[PDB]
RNA sequence: GGGGGCGAGCCCCGAGGGGCUCUCGCUUCUGGCGCCAAGCGCCCGGCCGCGCGCCGGCCGGGCGCGACCCGCUCCGGGGACA
């Protein structure tokens, strides 16, 4: 035989009194440091607050799908690279006097990446598209756009994230990006990306605006209003049917 | 696949480089000022201290508040080539240091007296 | 205990968390010997101390 | 530009959208401590107003003054 | 002996040969074994009775 | 929240059992001891022989259950008042 009778079971009791207890999942007990504490229960309040709608229009985020295809739209328009700008230069350099170039020829579409230049190229009305990052720190930067937007009927969405936003231009952030001249063969999927955002942002911005958002408690609390709710069904539903 | 198994939360151990400066905040080291020469002053012509060297196999210095007992060792040792039993010290009430040197019994103190030139 | 009436017991603990004797200063009752088991929690029998 | 919207927004501070921004970040920033480096500005038209250049060089504290 | 003492003294001059030996004197090692072995006891008679009330009941 | 049963009861019951509320995470005759896991399952590396190698023997390691899962305040007591 290749088993041994000198192996006991020895199993132990994680019981009160008995064996100890194993070091076993913490996480929700651990002492966590102040920032650590203040970044959790902030978005505790926020869930917890009656958060306003012009606030709260920014949780309303572009899905999966369209957020994908918006930014394989927008990878053929990301502006030009630290040393791209030096290529640039250089070549025009070489072109200006070897073979008669006079140079006023042609410039390609970019995009746009602050709110001043945003705000200035909508109220223009130069926009087709302005793509807003939800999650900008400071939100007096973006309350008025999406209104403005509105407004100026130019079509406005909401991405998650400030940092995949400013990851189409050579930087770190990035809040708004406008989208103001595109070609003849990437004509067609804008046009579809406009009529797929100005039904979901622009037709329905009454309900947007009225849709107040807040009041959500916690689950140690939700778990006890609905105990007592079964309890008033159980003391008064049986009774009568 | 990580869990807090302890439930205080202590300071993570970061990496912390070492000094490895641009330019020296000094150009030279500071030279040796306490140097075997200017560490012994002056041996005692007192005729206890010829007491002292002709009968207990010592040598009596003044030497500067500022040294140790191994410093005259060595620095007796440097000067006149002569090996050391031990050094005894004193604070007299001058401000200066009193070293009674004894020597070694292979080697004479009366004749590393007259080599030094006090009798 | 210098400054109190009350006698005062030495009651050691294990703890059930680490393999430490942990000690603690409760106040005996009327009637408490050495050598004595106290128990506490909710489970706990009705008697003196 | 967007920084006059950003000047009357920090103006109508009675509106209840800037009321709970006030409320949020005076609970932010009463739960630090008594002086604090600010890595950006909270209200950057006023800061542009007053003076500030976001460029290497100007920092910004945070700081708590008891009232009274 | 003054405890520091006990530093400079040999091993068998600070303990003797027995278990708890040098800590503890002979009358309680002799009790401490016979009470952990009738404490073991009565919890294997009580858990015969237990194992017992199991297979009744 | 339901998996676990010596269980306490309800409904259905084909008497195997399934859902529902509770008891618990299993210790009270005694001045003993109790930590750095047992057991099981799935893999990996080196050596030797069958050679189709996740095959067999030796030596060394990893993961999961054991030690349930999901959560948004560390638990409680106040609280729109001190």
């Amino acid at each position: 035989k290749v088993v041994n009778p000198l192996f006991e079971k020895r199993p132990k009791n994680f019981g009160i009194g008995q064996d100890i207890q194993p070091k076993r999942d913490l996480t929700r007990f651990v002492k966590w440091p102040r920032y650590i504490r203040l970044q959790r229960q902030r978005a505790i309040l926020y869930k917890r607050l009656k958060v306003p709608p012009a606030i709260n229009q920014f949780t309303q985020v572009l899905d999966r799908q369209t957020a994908t295809q918006l930014l394989k739209l927008a990878h053929k328009y990301r502006p030009e690279t630290k040393q791209e700008k030096k290529q640039r230069l250089l070549a025009r350099a070489e072109k200006k006097a070897a073979g008669k170039g006079d140079v006023p020829t042609k410039r390609p579409p970019v995009l746009r990446a602050g709110v001043n230049t945003v705000t200035t190229l909508v109220e223009n009305k130069k926009a087709q598209l302005v793509v807003i990052a939800h999650d900008v720190d400071p939100i007096e930067l973006v309350v008025f756009l999406p209104a403005l937007c509105r407004k100026m009927g130019v079509p406005y969405c909401i991405l998650k994230g400030k940092a995949r936003l400013g990851r189409l231009v050579h930087r770190k952030t990035c809040t708004t990006v406008a989208f103001t001249q595109v070609n003849s063969e990437d004509k067609g999927a804008l046009a579809k990306l406009v009529e797929a955002i100005r039904t979901n942002y622009n037709d329905r911005y009454d309900e947007i605006r009225r849709h107040w958002g807040g009041n959500v408690l916690g689950p140690k609390s939700v778990a006890r209003i609905a105990k007592l709710e079964k309890a008033k069904a159980k003391e008064l539903a049986t009774k009568l049917g | 696949k990580k869990i807090r198994t302890s439930p205080t939360f202590r300071r993570p151990k970061t990496l912390r480089l070492r000094r490895q400066p641009k330019y020296p905040r000094k150009s030279a080291p500071r030279r040796n000022k306490l140097d075997h020469y200017a560490i012994i002053k002056f041996p005692l012509t007192t005729e206890s201290a010829m007491k002292k060297i002709e009968d207990n196999n010592t040598l009596v210095f003044i030497v500067d508040v500022k040294a140790n007992k191994h410093q005259i060792k060595q620095a007796v040792k440097k000067l006149y080539d002569i090996d050391v039993a031990k050094v005894n010290t004193l604070i007299r009430p001058d401000g200066e240091k009193k070293a009674y040197v004894r020597l070694a019994p292979d080697y004479d103190a009366l004749d590393v007296a007259n080599k030094i030139g006090i009798i | 205990d210098p400054g109190r009436g009350a006698p005062l017991a030495k009651v050691v603990f294990r703890d059930p968390y680490r393999f430490k004797k942990r000690t603690e200063l409760f106040i005996a009752a009327e009637g408490i010997h050495t050598g004595q088991f106290v128990y506490c929690g909710k489970k706990a029998q009705l008697n003196i101390g | 530009g967007a920084y006059k919207y950003i000047q009357e927004l920090w103006r109508k501070k009675q509106s209840d959208v800037m009321r709970f921004l006030l409320r949020v970040r005076c609970w932010q920033y009463r739960q630090l401590s008594a002086l604090h480096r600010a890595p950006r500005p909270t209200r950057p038209d006023k800061a542009r107003r007053l003076g500030y250049k976001a460029k290497q060089g100007y920092v910004i504290y945070r700081i708590r003054v008891r009232r009274g | 002996v003054r405890p520091k003492v006990l530093m400079r003294l040999s091993k068998t001059k600070k303990h003797v040969s027995r278990a708890y030996g040098g800590s503890m004197c002979a009358k309680c090692v002799r009790d401490r074994i016979k009470r952990a072995f009738l404490i073991e006891e009565q919890k294997i008679v009580v858990k015969v009775l237990k194992a017992q009330a199991q297979s009744q009941k």
